[PDB]
C-alpha cells in the first residue's frame, strides 16, 4: 500500500497545514444550515482531503465505504451514455465533465434522479445529504445554468460541493450562492513537515536538505512529493543530500524537448520537435500543462531581455489553443515563433 | 399561369448541360452504352446535378421511367422505416427492362439524410446492383459517409466558369428577345457566383421587375452591397486610409445593410482584387476574423471600423 | 341565458368524435335558429360546418347571440362523461367564462354537472355560397368508411371519378393499384343501403386520404352520406344529423400534374 | 385600449409610407397575376408583415381569407416536421372557394435549419402555379442560396 | 422553523416599503387610473426588490382573490428551456377568465406574467421569448426582471418600458447590518461593516450572504478582516504590495516567484485583475504606465473569460507591469 | 401441505388484474380461516386487504400457517393461460419453493399443470383497527369505474363530499370542473342498481385519482361497491367477491394545503 493515501488525515484536528481554515470549516459544519460549497485552489493542494474530511465531520462513521455505480442516460439523439458514480450510503460523488457535449443531459437527469430519491430513515442521520461535483470547471455554459437551477430547486434537500481549479471559466452566478472555500498549496516548510512525519512514522531518517529538494522539485504538490519520497525509498534507503531524485518521464521529456529547441533554429529541428510534441500530445496530457512545462523549462535558458516577449507569446498561444480545437497547430506555432525570435536574438 | 424560367429552360438531353464537360461526355457514353455504375454527383448548387441525373435516367429508361425510376427527395420523409421499406422494396421489385438499361433510384440531397438511413442504404446498393443503380445528388460530401463515396463513383461538379453561363444566358435571352446592357449581364454574373439557377432567376426576376437588363435594375431587385463601393473600400484600405473608407462604410450602414451581407461582399470582392499576394492573404485572414466576430453575435458598426483599422495597419 | 336540452345524447358524442382529431379549437355561433359551427383545420384544407336546429332540442331558449370559443379536446373528455342514453342540458351565461353540461339518467336517478373553461378566439365566418353540383351521390356510411379504410392502405390519395357507369374510387401506391367501382342499385329493401347517383357532367378529382379517414368517423350519425362533387367545387360530404341538423365537410382537391408518359 | 403599435398597423396600401417601390412592384405583380414567391428581408419593425397582410386582404375578401392564406411563424415548433405537415398540405391542394393561387406567410423565416430550408425549397419547386409563398426574415445570410434562387 | 436566508426574508413587502422608489409607485399609480400599460422590464442590482415590488403591484391591480388566478410568476433561470417558454405561457394565455371582479371595481382585461432573472437566458431562448411576447400581445402582459441591460437582447428590450432600480446607495446599509447583528447577537466592529459594504459594488444581497457566511464560520466569535477577506473573494492587500514590489524592479526570477506564489495561494486571476486594476487606477503612476497596465488587465480578463490558463497570463501581465514599472 | 380447488376460476383472474398494477409483489398468508393478502404499495399511499373465505372453495386442505410471497405480474401471466370456466387447483407444500397451478376443464378433457418459482419477502402486518365509520355509500361498481375514469380526465384529484343531499364527487383542472351528485334511490328493480347512504356526519375529503383508477379494476368482481368514509381515517372501498370473500382498499386522503 502507498503511504501517499495510507497516512491520509481523517479528522479535522490531524491536518498538518491550514489549521485556521480547518477550524473555520469545523465551526461552519458544527451548526446547521450547511450551505453550498465551492472549493478551489491549485492542483495537489489538498482540496479532496478537505472534502472527505468535511464529509467525515458532517456524518458519522460510515464515510469511506465507497463503491462504483453505473447509470445510463439518454440524449435528445437516441443514444445511451453510461456514466460512472462514486457513492456511499451518506453522499454522492460524480464527475460530470466526462460527457463532453451531453453535459447538460447528465446535469439535468442524474441530479434529478438523486433528488427524486428519498433518504431512507432521514430522521436518524441528518437533514440533507451532499453531492460532490469533482471536475466542475470545464462544464459548458448551459450545463452550469442547469447546475445552478439544480442548486436552486433542491436547496432544502440537496446541497452541492463543487471542486475545481482556475475558477475563471466557472460562471459568475454559481459563485454568488456558493460559499467559496479556497485551499492554498502548502508551503515548503509544511511539505517538509509532513514528509518528516511520514518518514518518522515509517522508521526513516530523512535529512532536511533532501526534504527541501523534494519540496522545491514537487512545485507545491504534496501527492507528487510523497510519490517522490516513496520512489526515493525504493531507489536507495541510505538517504544522502546529493541524491538523484527520480523525476517523471514527461518533465524530463519536456526538458529534452526544450534543449532540442534551443540547440538549433532550423525547420528540420522544427520537424523533430513537432514529432516530440506529437509524442507528448498522444499521451492524453493537457496542452496547457505542456505549455506550462515548456515555459518553465524554457525560462532557465533564455536571456533576461527576451523572457518578457517569450512569456507574452506563451500566453497568446495558450489562449488561442483554448479558442481552437486542435492543439498541435498552436503548439508548433509557439515553438516556431520562439525559434524565429531566438535566431533574431543571436543573429543581431 | 406561365412556368418560371428555372423549370422552363431545364435541359431535356444530356448535351445541353454545360457543367463539367468530361463528366457530361462520360455520362453520355454511359447513356448510349447502358451499364451505368453507381454514381454520386457533388458540387455547389446550380451546376446542374439534378438535370444531369434526370436526363441520364430519361435517356436510359425512356417509356419505362414511371416504374423503373424512384425519385426520393428532401421534402419526403427519410426515416429508418423509409430506407427499410420504400428503397428496399423498390430495389427488390421486377421491371421488364432491356439488356443494358437498369433501374435508377434518384437520391437527391443525400447529405441531409441521417446516419441510419445511409446504414440501410449501403447494403442495398451493394446487393441489388445487378438491377438498380444509385445516382446520388449532394452539395457537400462531408455529411455523407466515406463508404457510400467508396462504393459509388464520385463526380465532382465544379462551380461554373462564367463563359458557359454567358452562353446559356444568350440562349435564354435570344429565346425571349429581352433587351440588355452588357455590364448589367456581368452584374448578373456577379450576383450568380457559380449558381446558374440563381442567374436565371435573377434575370427572370429582374426583367419582370424592370424592363431593360441594366446594372441598376438587377442591383435594385437584389440590393446587395455594390461591387464598386466595396472595391473602393478595399482600395482605400490598401493605401492605409481609415477615413475615406469610413465614408463608404457610413454610406453602406445608413443604407440599412446588415453586417453579415457587408462582410460577405467584402470577402467576395477581396477574393478577386488586384493586390499583392501576401497582402491578400493577410487581408483574407483579417476579414475571416471579423466574420467570426459577426457570426458569434457582435454585429456593430464598430466591428466594421475595427476591421478597417486592422486592414489599414496591416498595410504598414 | 343559454339553456338547451337534448334528449338523444350520444348523437352529440358522435358529432364530437367527428370533430375529434380533425380540429382542436372551434367557435360556436348561437342564435335563435340554434347552434352553428364553422371551422377549418390547422392546415386550412378541410372546412367543417355543423348546424343544430332549434326544434331538434327538447327545451331551447336563447335571448342573445353568443360567440363561444371551445377546445374540442376538453369537451372530448367531458362528453365521454355523458352516457349513451343520457339527457344533455347545456347552460351558459351571456358573459360567461364557464360552460355547464348536465347529464341526466333516463330514470332521473343520476345527475351530473360538468364545467368547461372557455377560451377567446378570432372568428372568420367564411360564408359558403349555394352552388349547383355536377354530381350528387348518396351511399351508405359504413360503405364509404370501408372504402377509405381499404384505399388508405394502398396509397395516400384517392382518385374519385363519377361517370355514367357510376362512381370509381382509385388508389396508386408503392404496393400497387386499386380500383373499386360502384353502380346505381335499382332495388334495396331499405332506403339506407342504396347507392343513388344524380348527374350533369362526369367529374374526376383527387383527394388526400388522411382527411377522408378523419371525415368518415361520422359514420353512426347518419345511415346515408351525400357526396356532392363537381369540377372547381370542393368535395361536399353531407351527413343529415337526423331531424335536428346537418354536418357538412369541404375538401379541396389535390393538384394533379399532367404528364404525357 | 391597446398599445399604439397594434392600433395603427397600416391596413391600407395608402396608409404605409417610405416603401413605395415595394408597393409599386408588388401591385404591378398582383394586378397582372405575375407574383412570384416573395422573400421579405430587412431590419425589425420596418413593416414586413403589414404590407403582405394588406396585399392579401386586397386580393381576397374577409369571407374567403381563411382558405387562401395560411400564416405560420416560429412561435410554433419549427423544423422538419411542420414542413411535412401543414405547409405542403396547404400548398398541394386546390381552393375551397372560387379559383386562384394561395399564400403561405412565414414570419421570421431565418430561424429554421438548412434541412428544413431544403425541404421547403423542394416544396416551392413542386407546387408553384397554385401556391405563392411569402417568407419574412431578418437576415438574408441565414438562408441557403438555392432558396434565394427561388423566391425574389 | 427552517433557517431562512436573510435576503428574501428581509426584502420589502408592500408598495411603499421600497425605500424611496416612489417613481415606480407613481408610474403605476398613473396606470391605475389609465387602466392600460405596455410590457415592463425592471433592471437593477439584486436585493433591491423588483420582484416584491411587482408582486405588491399586481396585488394592487388585481386583489388577493385574482392574484393566484391572474398573475403567473416564473423564474427565467429556472425555466431556461425553450419548451416551457413556448408551452406554459401559451397555456396561461389560452385559459382566459373575464376582467370582472366580485367587488365591483373596474379591472383591465389582460393577464400578468412575470419572468425573473431573464438576463441569464441565451440568445435563442430570448428570441423565443420575443416570439412569445409577439404572439401574446393582446391577452397577456409581460414584465421582466434583470440585473444588466445588454444581456437582454435588443429585440427583447425594444418592446418594454425600462425602469432602473436604485438600491440603498450609501450610509443606510451600515446601520441596517448593525440592526441585523444586534438582532441575531452578532459581534462585528465598524471596520468589518465598512469592509462588508466595500467588497460588494452596490450589492446588498452579496453583503447579507457574506455576513451569513462569516457568522456561520465564526459561530459567535469576532468577525475580523481575515474571515471577510476569505469569504468575499478578496486577495489580501499585502499580496498586492508584494506583487508591486517584485514587479517594480529586479529580475524575472522574483516575478516567477510571486506569480507561482499567487497561483499556489488559490487566488483567482480575475480577482487579481480587479484588485490590481483598483490599485493602478488610484495610485500615482504615469498615464502611459497606467494605460498600458490597464489595457493588458482588460485583455487578460478577456482571455480568462474565454477559458485560458491563468498561470501563463498572470506571468505575461506581471511581465508587462515589470516592463512598465522598471522603465 | 396446502391444496385448494375452486370451481369458478375467472374470479381469481379478475382479482389478478385488480391488483397486478397496484402492487408488484404480494405475500399470501394462508391459515385455517383462509387466504389473506395485506399488502402495501411502493409509493407509500395505499393499503390492500384481499381475503378469500374457506367455505366458498370446493375443497381445501391446509396443514400449517403459510406465507408465500409471489410476484403478481408473472402469476398474472400464468393465469392468462387459464380460461374463464376452468376449475383451478393451487398446490404448495409446507416448505414450498414452488407453486403448482392446475387448470382443469369442466368436461375434464384438458388438465394443465404449471410451476411457479417462489421468493422470500420480509412482511410487516399492519393491524387494521375495528372502528365505526361515519358514512357508508353502496353503489354500482360499473358506475364507480365510470366515475373514476370520467373524473380522471379532468384533474389529478377529487374532493368528494357526502351530506344529507347524498354523495358528491368534485374534480378541478385546467380543462375545468366536474361535479357529479347521487341521491338515495327509493324504488329499484334490482338491488345491485340501488344507491344506499348510511349517515352519521357530513364529511368532505380529497383523494388522488390514480389510485382510484387502480382500484376500479375490481369492478367485474362485484355488482356493488361500498365507499366508507370518516374523519382523519383512510377511505375504505370495498368489493364483495361473491360470497367468496372481500376486497378492501385503504386510501390515504390528501391533506396538502397551499
Ligand atoms: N449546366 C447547366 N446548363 C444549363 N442550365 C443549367 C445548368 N445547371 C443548371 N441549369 C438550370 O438551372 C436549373 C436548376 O438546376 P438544378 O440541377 O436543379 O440545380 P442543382 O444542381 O440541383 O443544385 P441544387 O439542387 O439547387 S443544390 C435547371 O432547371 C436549369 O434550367
Ligand atoms: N412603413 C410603415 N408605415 C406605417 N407604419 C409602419 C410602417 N412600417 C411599420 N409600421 C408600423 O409598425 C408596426 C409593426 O409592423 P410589423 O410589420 O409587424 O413589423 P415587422 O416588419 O413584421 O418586423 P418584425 O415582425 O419584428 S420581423 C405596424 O403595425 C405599423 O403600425
Ligand atoms: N495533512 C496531510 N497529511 C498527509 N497528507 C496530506 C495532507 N494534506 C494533503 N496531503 C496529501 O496531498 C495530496 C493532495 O491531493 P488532493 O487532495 O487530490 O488535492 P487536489 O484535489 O488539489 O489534487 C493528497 O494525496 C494527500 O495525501
Ligand atoms: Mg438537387
Ligand atoms: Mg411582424
Amino acid at each position: 500500500s502507498l503511504w501517499v493515501d495510507k497516512y491520509r488525515p481523517c479528522s479535522l484536528g490531524r491536518l498538518d497545514y491550514h489549521k485556521e481554515q480547518a477550524a473555520q470549516l469545523r465551526n461552519l459544519v458544527q451548526c446547521g444550515d450547511f450551505p453550498h460549497l465551492l472549493v478551489y485552489g491549485p492542483s495537489g493542494a489538498g482540496k479532496k482531503t478537505r472534502i472527505m474530511c468535511i464529509l467525515r465531520e458532517l456524518y458519522g462513521v460510515g464515510v469511506e465505504k465507497l463503491r462504483i455505480e453505473h447509470q445510463t442516460i439518454t440524449t435528445p439523439s437516441k443514444k445511451k451514455i453510461e456514466i460512472s458514480t462514486i457513492a456511499s450510503n451518506y453522499h454522492l460523488e460524480v464527475n460530470p465533465s466526462d460527457a463532453g457535449n451531453s453535459d447538460r443531459v447528465v446535469i439535468q437527469e442524474m441530479l434529478k434522479t438523486v433528488a427524486q430519491s428519498q433518504q431512507l430513515e432521514t430522521n436518524s442521520q441528518r437533514d440533507f445529504k451532499v453531492v460532490l461535483l469533482t471536475e466542475v470547471d470545464k462544464l459548458t455554459k448551459d450545463a452550469q445554468h442547469a447546475l445552478r437551477r439544480t442548486m436552486e430547486k433542491y436547496m432544502s434537500t440537496c446541497r452541492l460541493i463543487l471542486c475545481c481549479n482556475s475558477t475563471s471559466k466557472v460562471i459568475p452566478p454559481i459563485r454568488s450562492r456558493c460559499l467559496a472555500v479556497r485551499v492554498p498549496a502548502p508551503s515548503i516548510e509544511d511539505i517538509c513537515h509532513v514528509l518528516s512525519t511520514v518518514c518518522k512514522k515509517e522508521g526513516l531518517n530523512l535529512p532536511s536538505q533532501l526534504a527541501h529538494r523534494l519540496a522545491e522539485k514537487s512545485c507545491r504538490n504534496l501527492r507528487k512529493a510523497l510519490l517522490m519520497c516513496e520512489a526515493c525509498r525504493v531507489q536507495q534507503y541510505p538517504f544522502t543530500a546529493d541524491q538523484e531524485i527520480p523525476e517523471t518521464d514527461w518533465e524530463v521529456y519536456l526538458r529534452e524537448t526544450a534543449n532540442a529547441i534551443v540547440s538549433q533554429q532550423t525547420p528540420q529541428r522544427l520537424l523533430e520537435v513537432r514529432g516530440r510534441l506529437y509524442e507528448l500530445l498522444t499521451h492524453c496530457i493537457p496542452p496547457e500543462i505542456i505549455m506550462k512545462g515548456l515555459l518553465s523549462e524554457l525560462l532557465h535558458n533564455c536571456d533576461g531581455q527576451l523572457k518578457g516577449e517569450v512569456a507574452q507569446m506563451a500566453a497568446y498561444y495558450e489562449h488561442r489553443l483554448q479558442l481552437g480545437s486542435k492543439a498541435i497547430y498552436h503548439l508548433e506555432a509557439f515553438v516556431a515563433k520562439f525559434m524565429a525570435l531566438y535566431k533574431k536574438f543571436m543573429e543581431d | 399561369y406561365e412556368l418560371p424560367w428555372v423549370e422552363k429552360y431545364r435541359p431535356v438531353k444530356l448535351n445541353e448541360i454545360v457543367g463539367n464537360e468530361d463528366t457530361v461526355s462520360r455520362l453520355e457514353v454511359f447513356a448510349r452504352e447502358g451499364n451505368v455504375p453507381n454514381i454520386i454527383i457533388a458540387g455547389p448548387p446550380g451546376t446542374g446535378k439534378t438535370t444531369s441525373i434526370l436526363c441520364l435516367a430519361r435517356a436510359l429508361l425512356g417509356p419505362a421511367l414511371k416504374d423503373a425510376m424512384l425519385e426520393l427527395n428532401a421534402s419526403n420523409d427519410r426515416g429508418i422505416d423509409v430506407v427499410r421499406n420504400k428503397i428496399k422494396m423498390f430495389a427488390q421489385q421486377k421491371v421488364t427492362l432491356p439488356k443494358g438499361r437498369h433501374k435508377i433510384i434518384i437520391l437527391d440531397e443525400a447529405d441531409s439524410m441521417t446516419d441510419g438511413a445511409q446504414q440501410a442504404l449501403r447494403r442495398t446498393m451493394e446487393i441489388y446492383s445487378k438491377t438498380t443503380r444509385f445516382a446520388l445528388a449532394c452539395n457537400a460530401s462531408d455529411k455523407i459517409i466515406e463508404p457510400i463515396q467508396s462504393r459509388c463513383a464520385v463526380l465532382r461538379y465544379t462551380k461554373l466558369t462564367d463563359a458557359q453561363i454567358l452562353t446559356r444566358l444568350m440562349n435564354v435571352i435570344e429565346k425571349e428577345r429581352v433587351p440588355y446592357t452588357d455590364d448589367g449581364l456581368e452584374a448578373i454574373i456577379f450576383t450568380a457566383q457559380g449558381d446558374m439557377r440563381q442567374a436565371l432567376n435573377n434575370l427572370q426576376s429582374t426583367f419582370s421587375g424592370f424592363g431593360f437588363i441594366n446594372s441598376e435594375n438587377v442591383f435594385k431587385v437584389c440590393d446587395e452591397p455594390h461591387p464598386l463601393l466595396v472595391k473602393e473600400m478595399i482600395q482605400h484600405c490598401v493605401n492605409a486610409n481609415i477615413d475615406e473608407a469610413y465614408k463608404i462604410l457610413a454610406h453602406l450602414w445608413h443604407l440599412g445593410y446588415s453586417p453579415e451581407d457587408i462582410i460577405g461582399n467584402i470577402f467576395r470582392v477581396c477574393k478577386t482584387f488586384q493586390m499583392a499576394e501576401y497582402l491578400k492573404l493577410e487581408f483574407i485572414k483579417e476579414i475571416g476574423y471579423t466574420h467570426m466576430k459577426i457570426a458569434e453575435g457582435v454585429n456593430s458598426l464598430l466591428q466594421m471600423a475595427g476591421l478597417l483599422a486592422r486592414l489599414c495597419q496591416k498595410t504598414m | 341565458m343559454f339553456e338547451a336540452r337534448l334528449v338523444q345524447g350520444s348523437i352529440l358524442k358522435k358529432v364530437l368524435e367527428a370533430l375529434k382529431d380533425l380540429i382542436n379549437e372551434a367557435c360556436w355561433d348561437i342564435s335563435s335558429s340554434g347552434v352553428n359551427l364553422q371551422s377549418m383545420d390547422s392546415s386550412h384544407v378541410s372546412l367543417v360546418q355543423l348546424t343544430l336546429r332549434s326544434e331538434g332540442f327538447d327545451t331551447y331558449r336563447c335571448d342573445r347571440n353568443l360567440a363561444m370559443g371551445v377546445n374540442l379536446t376538453s369537451m372530448s373528455k367531458i362528453l365521454k362523461c355523458a352516457g349513451n342514453e343520457d339527457i344533455i342540458t347545456l347552460r351558459a351565461e351571456d358573459n360567461a367564462d364557464t360552460l355547464a353540461l348536465v347529464f341526466e339518467a333516463p330514470n332521473q336517478e343520476k345527475v351530473s354537472d360538468y364545467e368547461m373553461k372557455l377560451m377567446d378566439l378570432d372568428v372568420e365566418q367564411l360564408g359558403i355560397p349555394e352552388q349547383e353540383y355536377s354530381c350528387v351521390v348518396k351511399m351508405p356510411s359504413g360503405e364509404f368508411a370501408r372504402i377509405c379504410r381499404d384505399l388508405s392502405h394502398i396509397g395516400d390519395a384517392v382518385v374519385i371519378s363519377c361517370a355514367k357507369d357510376g362512381v370509381k374510387f382509385s388508389a396508386s401506391g408503392e404496393l400497387g393499384n386499386g380500383n373499386i367501382k360502384l353502380s346505381q342499385t335499382s332495388n334495396v329493401d331499405k332506403e339506407e343501403e342504396a347507392v343513388t347517383i344524380e348527374m350533369n357532367e362526369p367529374v374526376q378529382l383527387t383527394f388526400a386520404l388522411r382527411y377522408l379517414n378523419f371525415f368518415t368517423k361520422a359514420t353512426p350519425l347518419s345511415s346515408t352520406v351525400t357526396l356532392s362533387m363537381s369540377a372547381d367545387v370542393p368535395l361536399v360530404v353531407e351527413y343529415k344529423i337526423a331531424d335536428m341538423g346537418h354536418l357538412k365537410y369541404y375538401l379541396a382537391p389535390k393538384i394533379e400534374d399532367e404528364e404525357g408518359s | 385600449n391597446l398599445p399604439w403599435v397594434e392600433k395603427y398597423r397600416p391596413q391600407t396600401l395608402n396608409d404605409l409610407i417610405s416603401h413605395q417601390d415595394i408597393l409599386s412592384t408588388i401591385q404591378k405583380f398582383i394586378n397582372e397575376d405575375r407574383l412570384p414567391h416573395l422573400l421579405l428581408y430587412g431590419p425589425p419593425g420596418t413593416g414586413k408583415t403589414s404590407t403582405i397582410l394588406a396585399c392579401a386582404k386586397q386580393l381576397y375578401k374577409d369571407k374567403e381569407f381563411g382558405s387562401m392564406v395560411l400564416e405560420l411563424n416560429a412561435s410554433d415548433d419549427r423544423g422538419i416536421d411542420i414542413i411535412r405537415g401543414p405547409i405542403l398540405s396547404f400548398a398541394s391542394t386546390r381552393t375551397i372557394f372560387k379559383k386562384g393561387f394561395k399564400l403561405v406567410i412565414l414570419d421570421e423565416a431565418d430561424a429554421m435549419t438548412q434541412d428544413a430550408q431544403n425541404a421547403l425549397r423542394r416544396v416551392i419547386e413542386k407546387f408553384t402555379e397554385n401556391t405563392r409563398f411569402c417568407l419574412i426574415c431578418n437576415y438574408l445570410s441565414k438562408i441557403i442560396p438555392a432558396l434565394q434562387s427561388r423566391c425574389t | 422553523a427552517k433557517p431562512v436566508p436573510w435576503v428574501e426574508k428581509y426584502r420589502p413587502k408592500c408598495v411603499d416599503e421600497v425605500a424611496f422608489q416612489e417613481e415606480v409607485v407613481a408610474v403605476l399609480k398613473k396606470s391605475l387610473e389609465g387602466a392600460d400599460l405596455p410590457n415592463l422590464l425592471f433592471y437593477g442590482p439584486p436585493g433591491t426588490g423588483k420582484t416584491s415590488t411587482i408582486l405588491a403591484a399586481a396585488r394592487e391591480l388585481f386583489g388577493p382573490e385574482l392574484f393566484r388566478l391572474r398573475v403567473l410568476e416564473l423564474n427565467a433561470s429556472d425555466e431556461r428551456g425553450i419548451q416551457v417558454v413556448r408551452e406554459k405561457v401559451k397555456n396561461f394565455a389560452q385559459l382566459t377568465v373575464s376582467g370582472s371582479r366580485s367587488d365591483g371595481k373596474p379591472c383591465p382585461p389582460f393577464k400578468i406574467v412575470i419572468l425573473d432573472e431573464a438576463d441569464s437566458m441565451t440568445s435563442a431562448a430570448q428570441a423565443a421569448l420575443r416570439r412569445t411576447m409577439e404572439k401574446e400581445s393582446k391577452t397577456t402582459r409581460f414584465c421582466l426582471i434583470c440585473n444588466y441591460v445588454s444581456r437582454i437582447i435588443e429585440p427583447l428590450t425594444s418592446r418594454c418600458s425600462k425602469f432602473r432600480f436604485k438600491p440603498l446607495s450609501d450610509k443606510i446599509q451600515q446601520q441596517r447590518l448593525l440592526d441585523i447583528a444586534k438582532k441575531e447577537n452578532v459581534k462585528i466592529s465598524d471596520e468589518g461593516i465598512a469592509y462588508l459594504v466595500k467588497v460588494s459594488e452596490g450589492d446588498l444581497r452579496k453583503a447579507i450572504t457574506f455576513l451569513q457566511s462569516a457568522t456561520r464560520l465564526t459561530g459567535g466569535k469576532e468577525i475580523t478582516e481575515k474571515v471577510i477577506t476569505d469569504i468575499a473573494g478578496v486577495i489580501p492587500a499585502e499580496k498586492i504590495d508584494g506583487v508591486f514590489a517584485a514587479c517594480q524592479s529586479g529580475s524575472f526570477d522574483k516575478l516567477e516567484a510571486v506569480v507561482k506564489d499567487l497561483i499556489d495561494e488559490g487566488h483567482a486571476a480575475t480577482q487579481l485583475v480587479n484588485q490590481l486594476h483598483d490599485v493602478v487606477v488610484e495610485n500615482n503612476l504615469s498615464d502611459k504606465q497606467k494605460s498600458i497596465i490597464t489595457e493588458k488587465l482588460a485583455e487578460v480578463d478577456k482571455c480568462l473569460a474565454d477559458g485560458a490558463d491563468e498561470h501563463l497570463q498572470l506571468i505575461s501581465l506581471c511581465a508587462t507591469v515589470m516592463q512598465q514599472l522598471s522603465q
